[PDB]
Order: C-alpha cells, then sequence, then structure tokens
C-alpha cells in the first residue's frame, strides 16, 4: 500500500531499505524513497516505451537486448545518460 | 561478482504492461533492465550521499538534486515532474 | 536453377581450398569466399553442406563454423554486427526448413553448431517468422533418438529464454512435464542434459513469477502442481554423491533452481522446507570438508600414490550457490528463523570457508598490491573467503546478539580444535587462528558490546592475550602475524593499558623493512585504526609516545612501494597528522618535503594528488606549521601555476590552486609577502591565461579567499603598471562572466562578486553596475542550474542590503530581453528556486523572496506586482507515467507575488521534511518561514492569494495554522 498511495508500481519500501542498508547517509526521510522510486519507474517507462516502439517498428512483439540498445542510442538524452552511468 | 544486488524484474514487468500491454520482454532484456535500474540507483545514491554534506540527511530535495545533476534535459524535467507528483500524492 | 548449382560447386571448391596446406590456395579461397558471402543462397548452401549426413567431416565442420557466423551477421538488418546483404525471405524459409534435421546428427561438433545457428535464428524470428519452432523441438525430445534430445535440449536452453508472458501459457504446460522426465531418468540421459532441464525449469519459473505477481492466477495453472514434483526431485538429486549420475556443476544447477523457487514462490514451498534444509546443510558441511582438503591446504607438488579418473570441475561455483541459498532464507521473513537457530553451527563452517588458501598465499606473496586490494573492506574481489565473510556480515546485521553468542561459541570451539591440530604436528593449524581473528574483527562491534554487557560467555582478555598477542610473537606465517596486528586494532576499545602498549609496540615493529610486505601493510592498516578509534574515544594520549617511530615507519614504507600500498600509507600519514598538533608541527620539516616530493613525483595521478592535498590541508590548519610549510610549499605551487599548460599533467594546476586557497583560508592576516607578492599574482595571472574551466573556477575561489581574508593587502598591492589587486580580481570576474566563453566559467563567480560587494563594492563603485550587466548577459547564455544559481544568488544577496537600489537598477535597462531586466531576473529566479541546493544559499534565497513579497505588498511597488511568470503545470492524477512523448502530444501564468508566495510555501515544506527526518546563518528557517506565513495570511490581500494555492500547498498551511 505504501507504493499504492504514491501511485507507483516500483517498490518504495525496498528502495528505502537499500538506502538505509548502504553507507550513503545515517538518516533518510519517508519522501526520499517515494521520489527516487518514481524516478526509477519513470526511466524504465521511457526506455521500455522506445524499445517497444522499435520492436513494434519491426513488427516484433518481444523486446530483446538489441531493442533496448537502439532505444538508448537513437535517443540523445538516454544515450547521454548511459555514458555517465556506465 | 559480490552481492546487481536487487531484482526489479516484477516491477519492470508491470511498467511494461502500461506502456505496451501487448508486448513482451525476453530474459536477457529483462536482466539488462534490472542491471540498468540497479546502476541508476547506486549513482543517485552516490551523488545524493556526497551532497548531504554540502547541505548527512537525505530527503526528496537531495535526490531530486542528484537527479538533475545526472539526468540531461527533458529526462531531468519529466523525472522531477513524476517524482514531485509521487511525493505530493504520498503526503495527501 | 543452373546458376545456383554452379554457385554451390564454387562454394565446395572454396571450402576445400580453405582446408589446404598450400597457402596460395587458402589466400585465394579467402578472397573467393569474400564474394560468395554476398550471394543470396550462400547460407542455404552452407546449411545443406552442414546438415547432410554423408558429406566429408572436414567440409561439414567448416560449413557449420561459417554458417554460424553467417547467421549471426546477416540474418537481421537491425542487428548490431550486421553485414549486408540481409538473408532474403526465400533463403530463410529454406534454411529454416533445413537445419532442424541437423540436430539429429551423430557427430557432436556438427550437432552443436546446427543448434547454435538455430538459436541465433530464434532470437530474431520467434514467434512471428518461425511459429512452428516450439512444436518442432518438442517432437525431437520425445522421438527416442538420443541425438535429437541432445540437439533439441541445447536449443531449448536458449529458446525458453526467448519466451515471454504472451507465449508462456502455451510453452510452460508442455515443456516442463518433459523436463521432469529427462531430469529423473538418470540412467538414460547424461549429466549435462539433465542439467539443461533444470535450466529450462528455472527459466520458466522466473517468467511465471513476473506474471503471477502482476495478476494472480498464473502460477496455480502453469507450475504450482509441478513445483511439488520438481522440488521433490531436486532434493533427491542433491544427495547424490559425485559419480556417473551427478557432479558439482549439476548439483549447483539444482541448488540454484531450489533457491529461485524460495525467492519467487516462498508461500508455496513452506510445505517442503523441512525436507530441503537438512539436505542443503549436508551439502554445506560436506563441501566445507572437501573445500579445505582440495583448495585451502592443497599442495600441488604432492604426488598421489593411487591414480583416479578424477574430474571435479566448477566446485567453487557450487560453494557460491550454497551461500546464495542461505542469503535467500535470510531475506524471507518466515525462513530467516531457521538461520537464526543455526547460527552457532553455520558460523563454525563459515570460518572453515574463510581460511587462507595455498594459492592465495602464493599470489599475495608475489604481488603485495593484490594483498592491499584483496584485503580492503571495499574490494571488488569475489572469492569463497570474501563471500563467506559477507554471509557472516549479513547474519551479524540481522541477528546482532545471536551472532555474537554464536561467533563466540564457534571461535571457542575452533581454537580448541586448533590446539589439538597444532600438537599433532599439522603445519596449517594457524589458518584457523587467522580465520577466527578475521571473523571476530569483522563484527567487532557486536562482540565487545555483548561482552561488556555480560550477555555472552567469551574470555575477551584471554582472546587478546592468549590468541592475538601470543600469535604476534609466533613465527608461523606472515599472514598470521599481519592478521593479528589488524585484529588487535579492531578491539582497541576492549584492551587494558598493558595490552595497548604491547600492541602499539608490535605494530611499529610490523612496519620495519625486515618484515615481509603483507606484515608492513597490515601494520599500516592497524595504525590507521588506532588513530581513528583513539581520537573518537578522546584517548589519543596513550598514542603520543609512538608517533615519532610511526611517522618514520610510514615515510620509509612510501619510499619502497607505489600504487595502492602508497595510497594506504598516504591515507594513514594524513590521519596521523591529526593526533597531536604539537607533534605534527615539530615534524613539519619532514612531513611537508616528503608530501611535496610525492605530490610532484606522481603528479600524473589524481588520487595521490588529492591525498597529498589532504595532508597539506591538515598542516595548513596548524598555526605553528604555516610559516615553515609556506616558504616550502608556496614556491612549488607557484612553479606549477607558471608552468606551461600543455607540459604538466591534467589537474595538477587546478589542485595547486586549491591547495593555495586552503593556505590563504587558514592564515590569519596579514599574510606574508610570499603569499601577497608571489602567490597572489601567479594565481591571478594563471586564471587570466588559462583555457581550463577547472583552473579558472579554482582561481576565482582563491582570489575570493584573498579578498575575504585580507582586503587591505589586495588593494595596497600593485604591479609595475600601477594595477592593484582589486584590478586583477575585476579582470578575473570579467573573464568568468564573459558570455563568449563556456557557461561553466561562472559556476562560482557568484560567490566572488558577492564577497567583493560585501568587502569593497563602494571602492570602485561604478564597476558594480558593469558587473551586474555582465551577470545578466551571462544568465542569457547559461542553461545549467549550478551556474544560474551562482549568478541569481548575487541578486538574492542584494535583496538584503540594497533592495531599493536593486529594483531601481534592474528596471533601468532591458537586459537581454524586450522587458525590464527585473522581469528577466525574477522569471529565471522563480522558475529555478525549487532546485537550489545549499543550506546557506537556501536561507539567503528564501528570506529574500519573503522580503520581495513583503515589500511588494506593504508598498505598492508595481514594478513587482505587474510582472507575470510561469506558475505550475496542471497534471491529471488518473494518468500513468508522463513520458517526454506524452508531453509533446499535448502551464499557468500568474502574478509574480503569487508565484513567490508558493515558492515560500515550498521552502517550508522542504525544511519541514528535512527536520522531521551574511549573518542570516543562525535564523531557524522553519520558524522564520512559519512566522512570515502566519502574519501574511491575515493581511487583506491573502483573500485572493489563497484562491491560487493548490491542494498540496494548502495542506502545508494547515499544518501551521
Amino acid at each position: 500500500t505504501r507504493s499504492s498511495r504514491a501511485g507507483l508500481q516500483f517498490p518504495v519500501g525496498r528502495v528505502h531499505r537499500l538506502l538505509r542498508k548502504g553507507n550513503y547517509a545515517e538518516r533518510v526521510g519517508a519522501g526520499a524513497p517515494v521520489y527516487l522510486a518514481a524516478v526509477l519507474e519513470y526511466l524504465t517507462a521511457e526506455i521500455l516505451e522506445l524499445a517497444g516502439n522499435a520492436a513494434r517498428d519491426n513488427k516484433k512483439t518481444r523486446i530483446i537486448p538489441r531493442h533496448l540498445q537502439l532505444a538508448v542510442r537513437n535517443d540523445e538524452e538516454l544515450n547521454k545518460l548511459l555514458g555517465r552511468v556506465t | 561478482k559480490r552481492r546487481r544486488k536487487e531484482s526489479y524484474a516484477i516491477y519492470v514487468y508491470k511498467v511494461l504492461k502500461q506502456v505496451h500491454p501487448d508486448t513482451g520482454i525476453s530474459s536477457k532484456a529483462m536482466s539488462i533492465m534490472n542491471s540498468f535500474v540497479n546502476d541508476v540507483f547506486e549513482r543517485i545514491a552516490g551523488e545524493a550521499s556526497r551532497l548531504a554534506h554540502y547541505n548527512s540527511t537525505i530527503t526528496s530535495r537531495e535526490i531530486q538534486t542528484a537527479v538533475r545533476l545526472l539526468l540531461p534535459g527533458e529526462l531531468a524535467k519529466h523525472a522531477v515532474s513524476e517524482g514531485t507528483k509521487a511525493v505530493t500524492k504520498y503526503t495527501s | 536453377g543452373p546458376v545456383a548449382q554452379g554457385l554451390k560447386e564454387a562454394l565446395v571448391d572454396t571450402l576445400t581450398g580453405i582446408l589446404s596446406p598450400v597457402q596460395e590456395v587458402r589466400a585465394a579461397a579467402e578472397e573467393q569466399i569474400k564474394v560468395l558471402e554476398v550471394t543470396e543462397e550462400f547460407g542455404v548452401h552452407l546449411a545443406e553442406l552442414t546438415v547432410d549426413p554423408q558429406g566429408a567431416l572436414a567440409i561439414r565442420q567448416l560449413a557449420s563454423v561459417i554458417l554460424k557466423q553467417y547467421v549471426e551477421t546477416h540474418w537481421c538488418a537491425q542487428s548490431e554486427k550486421f553485414r549486408p546483404p540481409e538473408t532474403t525471405e526465400r533463403a530463410k524459409i529454406v534454411i529454416r526448413e533445413l537445419l532442424p534435421n541437423g540436430l539429429r546428427e551423430s557427430i557432436s561438433k556438427v550437432r552443436s553448431s546446427v543448434a547454435y545457428a538455430v538459436s541465433a535464428i530464434a532470437h530474431w524470428d520467434w514467434p512471428e517468422a518461425w511459429p512452428q519452432l516450439f512444436n518442432l523441438l518438442m517432437e525431437m525430445l520425445v522421438s527416442g533418438d538420443l541425438n535429437a534430445v541432445h540437439g533439441a535440449m541445447r536449443v531449448l536452453t536458449e529458446f525458453t529464454r526467448e519466451v515471454t508472458d504472451t507465449q508462456m501459457p502455451l510453452v510452460a504446460p508442455v515443456i516442463l512435464p518433459e523436463m521432469y522426465k529427462i531430469f529423473t531418468m538418470a540412467e538414460v540421459y547424461g549429466i549435462r542434459t539433465r542439467s539443461r532441464a533444470v535450466e529450462i525449469f528455472t527459466t520458466c519459473a522466473h517468467m511465471i513469477c513476473n506474471m503471477e505477481e502482476l495478476e494472480k492466477g498464473a502460477a496455480k495453472v502453469l507450475i504450482f502442481p509441478v513445483v511439488q514434483q520438481f522440488t521433490e526431485a531436486f532434493v533427491q538429486a542433491l544427495q547424490i554423491p559425485d559419480g556417473p549420475t551427478s557432479d558439482s556443476g549439476f548439483k549447483m544447477e539444482v541448488l540454484k533452481a531450489v533457491t529461485a523457487l524460495v525467492k519467487n514462490f516462498p508461500k508455496h514451498m513452506v510445505s517442503s522446507m523441512q525436507q530441503i534444509l537438512p539436505i542443503v546443510w549436508n551439502t554445506l558441511t560436506e563441501s566445507a570438508a572437501f573445500y579445505v582438503r582440495t583448495e585451502v591446504n592443497y599442495t600441488e607438488e604432492v604426488e598421489d600414490p593411487v591414480d583416479s579418473d578424477g574430474e571435479v570441475l566448477g566446485f567453487e561455483n557450487l560453494v557460491f550457490s550454497i551461500f546464495e541459498f542461505v542469503h535467500a532464507l535470510l531475506e524471507n521473513s518466515k525462513f530467516k528463523s531457521t538461520v537464526k537457530k543455526a547460527l552457532p553451527e553455520l558460523i563454525y563452517y563459515i570460518i572453515l570457508y574463510m581460511q587462507i588458501t595455498e594459492e592465495q598465499i602464493k599470489v599475495w606473496t608475489a604481488n603485495p598490491q593484490q594483498f592491499v586490494e584483496d584485503e580492503d573492506d571495499d574490494t571488488f574481489s569475489y572469492t569463497v573467503r570474501i563471500a563467506a565473510q559477507d554471509l557472516l556480515l549479513a547474519v551479524a546485521t540481522d541477528f546482532q546478539n545471536e551472532s555474537a553468542a554464536a561467533l563466540a561459541a564457534a571461535a571457542t570451539r575452533h581454537l580448541q580444535e586448533a590446539e589439538q591440530t597444532k600438537n599433532s604436528g599439522t603445519e596449517h593449524w594457524w589458518k584457523i587462528h587467522e580465520a577466527c581473528m578475521l571473523a571476530l574483527g569483522s563484527v567487532k562491534a557486536i562482540i565487545t558490546d555483548s561482552v561488556k554487557n555480560g550477555r555472552i560467555h567469551f574470555d575477551m582478555h584471554g582472546f587478546l592475550t592468549n590468541v592475538i598477542l601470543a600469535d604476534l610473537n609466533l613465527s608461523v606465517s606472515p599472514f598470521l602475524l599481519g592478521r593479528a596486528l589488524w585484529a588487535a586494532s579492531r578491539f582497541t576499545v576492549a584492551m587494558s593499558p598493558e595490552l595497548i602498549q604491547q600492541f602499539l609496540q608490535a605494530t611499529v615493529s610490523g612496519l620495519h623493512e625486515t618484515q615481509p610486505p603483507s606484515v608492513r601493510i597490515s601494520a599500516v592498516r592497524a595504525i590507521w585504526g588506532y588513530c581513528d578509534q583513539l581520537k573518537v574515544s578522546e584517548s589519543t594520549h596513550v598514542l603520543q609516545p609512538f608517533l615519532p617511530s610511526i611517522l618514520d615507519g610510514l615515510i620509509h614504507l612510501a619510499a619502497q612501494f607505489s600504487s595502492e600500498v602508497l595510497n594506504l600509507v598516504m591515507e594513514t600519514l594524513c590521519i596521523v597528522c591529526t593526533v597531536d598538533p604539537e607533534f605534527t608541527a615539530s615534524m613539519e620539516s619532514k612531513i611537508c618535503p616528503f608530501t611535496i616530493a610525492i605530490f610532484l613525483k606522481y603528479s600524473n595521478d589524481p588520487v595521490v594528488a588529492s591525498l597529498a592535498q589532504d595532508i597539506f590541508k591538515e598542516l595548513s590548519q596548524i598555526e605553528a606549521c604555516q610559516g615553515p610549510m609556506q616558504m616550502r610549499l608556496i614556491p612549488t605551487l607557484v612553479s606549477i601555476m607558471q608552468a606551461p599548460a600543455d607540459k604538466i599533467p591534467a589537474g595538477l594546476c587546478a589542485t595547486a590552486i586549491d591547495i593555495l586557497t586552503t593556505v590563504v583560508r587558514n592564515t590569519k592576516p596579514p599574510l606574508s609577502q610570499l603569499l601577497i607578492c608571489q602567490a597572489f599574482p601567479a594565481v591571478a595571472q594563471c586564471t587570466l591565461h588559462t583555457d581550463d574551466n577547472a583552473t579558472m573556477q579554482n582561481g576565482g575561489e582563491c582570489l575570493r579567499a584573498y579578498v575575504s581574508v585580507t582586503l587591505e593587502q589586495v588593494a595596497q598591492w600593485h604591479d609595475e603598471q600601477g594595477h592593484n589587486g582589486l584590478w586583477y580580481v575585476m579582470q578575473v570576474v570579467s573573464q568568468l562572466l564573459d558570455p563568449r566563453t563556456s557557461e561553466f566559467t561562472a559556476a562560482f563567480v557568484g560567490r566572488l562578486v558577492s564577497t567583493l560587494i560585501s568587502k569593497a563594492g563602494r571602492e570602485l563603485g561604478e564597476n558594480l553596475d558593469q558587473i551586474l550587466r555582465a551577470i545578466l548577459s551571462k544568465m542569457q547564455q547559461a542553461e545549467t542550474l549550478s551556474v544560474m544559481q551562482s549568478l541569481i544568488m548575487v541578486f538574492a544577496h542584494l535583496v538584503h542590503t540594497q533592495l531599493e537600489p536593486l529594483l531601481e537598477f534592474l528596471c533601468s535597462l532591458p537586459g537581454p530581453t524586450g522587458k525590464p531586466a527585473l522581469e528577466f531576473v525574477m522569471a529565471e529566479w522563480t522558475s529555478r528556486q525549487h532546485l537550489f541546493y545549499g543550506q546557506y544559499e537556501g536561507k539567503v534565497s528564501s528570506v529574500a523572496l519573503c522580503k520581495l513579497l513583503q515589500h511588494g505588498i506593504n508598498a505598492d511597488d508595481k514594478r513587482l506586482q505587474d510582472i507575470r511568470v510561469k506558475g505550475e503545470e496542471i497534471y491529471s492524477m488518473d494518468e500513468g507515467i508522463r513520458t517526454r512523448s506524452k508531453s509533446a502530444k499535448n502551464w499557468t501564468n500568474i502574478p509574480l507575488l503569487v508565484k513567490i508566495l508558493k515558492l515560500i510555501i515550498n521552502e517550508l515544506s522542504n525544511v519541514m521534511e528535512a527536520n522531521a527526518a551574511d549573518p542570516l546563518y543562525q535564523i531557524d528557517l522553519q520558524a522564520y518561514l512559519t512566522d512570515f506565513l502566519c502574519q501574511f495570511a491575515q493581511q487583506p490581500c491573502y483573500i485572493m492569494f489563497s484562491g491560487h494555492l493548490n491542494d498540496n500547498e494548502r495542506r502545508v498551511l494547515q499544518t501551521i495554522g
């Protein structure tokens, strides 16, 4: 229900514990996992949308690793984002 | 190869069925998504962590900031739009 | 056709030519096939040559090798490593009709290649272009030809990983029953084939898990009834000793399948756990005994008196899967109780797995850098030893008190058994001491806390004396001696004064060059631990007499090692400098020349430069060091800043400036002529002549430090031309705000301008306007938040000191707009206020907005009122994730004062959430904002302001009144 009242599919609870269980900080607000979870969820929706778009553009019904690859590279911002994160 | 710690597959799958309800995802593609989500988390958790000293207490402000240090252009704007909408409904 | 039959004879001729000893025929055949590759039926002919069972093996082998590579590179035009031409629909149909029969081939190498090619095709063609592939492979399994099942199973491993939720309802019910037959018929099918059956089970289960936890009713109908039969078969197979029907790799796959079911279908396997746990426990303990005999204490040089047909492959990977199974139980709210109950025995066997192996001894002795890297707490290495240690840290974090009592009982037993082993003449008895000391030190906080509060039975003083101290005076292995120095430093809090004296003495002895590198490295870590713990405890007095010998030991070690050992010595040298400032000052004459030499020698390495910088910082903060070190360090920094940019390594100059800034920031004015007449000009000149953004920014922060610390001396200094210090600051402020250069040149200029205005400003007062015009022109170019915040903060500061002149000035020019510059500043400021970061920068901006709002109301300053800005984006709550594409397929404009009121309410929200988890510094922002809003809500203007607030903003106001 914690993710449900945040309108999120991704798990606010588990994100909260991953933050606490890490040597990141010694205090974390209830609003941090909510925000971060929505961001993680927003990014996967953006990648899945473009990767599924590419799969649909080849009249395929399954996303495969090449479709994720095309979605990222053929989008300037997602390409820019994945270079700094890798 | 210690303990790609978390498994977000079931949640990646839910989000997939909202943007493309009739499209599937293969095992290797899902594993890549899970690695990606795990990486973006550890990077936002690195910036938002080092920044808590410039401001040691992480909240919706310091991950929103680390989200803008890291995301470029519209990805950063929409991310903050989806993030702030979550916290708003979460506190309603 | 006749041309295809001749193009195939050409292929055969080229293949036979590639298989010839005469290099001429092979070099020609190479150029030939470079052209045949572009033929339409190239792959078709290769497919025929490979599948037909009567051809020559040397041809079939070759056609299959090239067939695999052809399909990998030509089958899909959207492939990454695509090579034209794309296989035509005509050719694909033929090749798809052709290869399946080749999976029945008697020869293994050919059957495997045919299978690899079939999997490559299915990746692209299933289910749209090859709808019959699944029904086709199932036929091969049940045919009865054992070559058909080997080929089909080798394809089904990859195929099932291609199946999605859409097709799984049609694949899982069919294939899993056949995987059960193959898995349980150990007398018919080989180990590798039954192992592939487990792979396919685990793959289907992962997919079914995704579907089930989205919409319940997918796991009852597809796998749950067969989970019972499989789990039962898995536990039966886990008890099979290595032989004709089982080996480590196979047992690993079974265990991973069981672990996958525990993580994905826990509620459904509660009924079977009573059977699984004892069996995996037998696997855990037996594998420990086998690991210790075959890895830990195995000497390769010993010849067996009796030969065996021995293959024990992938045993290390089985061990890992055992730990993973335990982690799975630990991560379940219902199953973790069984680990908690088993901690004494579990931790006993964990310690066996943690022992140093003979191979590890070989590597670490040969490469001390690996020793530093492998034995770091944040190491990326993954070994049985490290994995075992991680499992210990997990149970110790989840069951703090039960782990302390369990680890005490485990170590006590191990040490008892180790005394017996030692008296039997066994050389490697010490490995149990080393592993116990490692274990206890890894979780030192829970052992000392439980011993202090008398919760556990453990002779701490006996452990320190009879194990740790005793082993320091033994000569059995440098890795025992080194582990003891480390372990002692972890238990500093539990040591008697007599012990801390002996252990510090032993640590200094551990540094000397007569010791092997691992010992000296261990001693360095130990010294770091002592300095860190005795500072926190305010007990550094016991450490003071050892500092002279420690310092000499660290400096001497740095002269013999580079790379990671040196970084460790530099980190430890730095913390040593913070123990006794009196001592550090008396040893400045050697610390500072040493650090400078390191700084320059490894000038190409930023990690060392930053560590050198950390030491310089600690010296700069000690008054008695400043004079002597500056005469030493400043000439070297100046040398760096005047050196040509293309000739010194990247970042050295920027770090040199930061070191200088730290000196200036910490020296009380007046500053030496060394800092004013040599350093200040060099840094100003370096900043004005550099093309590097990092140097420029640091240069400005350095001049800002000069202006902030000793404005008088900056003014009274002149060059030969008459230009004074404030002249150079102005020129730098000009270059940083230059709209023609990068945006980032102004990333920190805001601080310089604000400090310059705060200190001088009046002095050369016409310049102020020229700077503000430059700021505005720079904001037009700037797009990044950090830069914009730096600039906008200049005007935010002026709101507190020159509110009316600011509004007057900003309304007096258009700026880079067709509107008053005041419209431009407030438009950019209000649209970014919600992103500003900084506790200080937040207060300045927050109350500045309150004062802008308070002035625009108490007065009728229509320069503020008449302005309109962006307000909010109106989004629906019953819509999913708003992606960028959803934003182009579809913002309010409101009075400035309304937008400002909202930003203030937002700053209150963020400050409330942060707590619930200029001299303005001391004001409680939450109290001030709370005070401002309550008084604001009662003014008559609030009536129409409230109507503009949204639900979330109104909620925040009800929280306060």
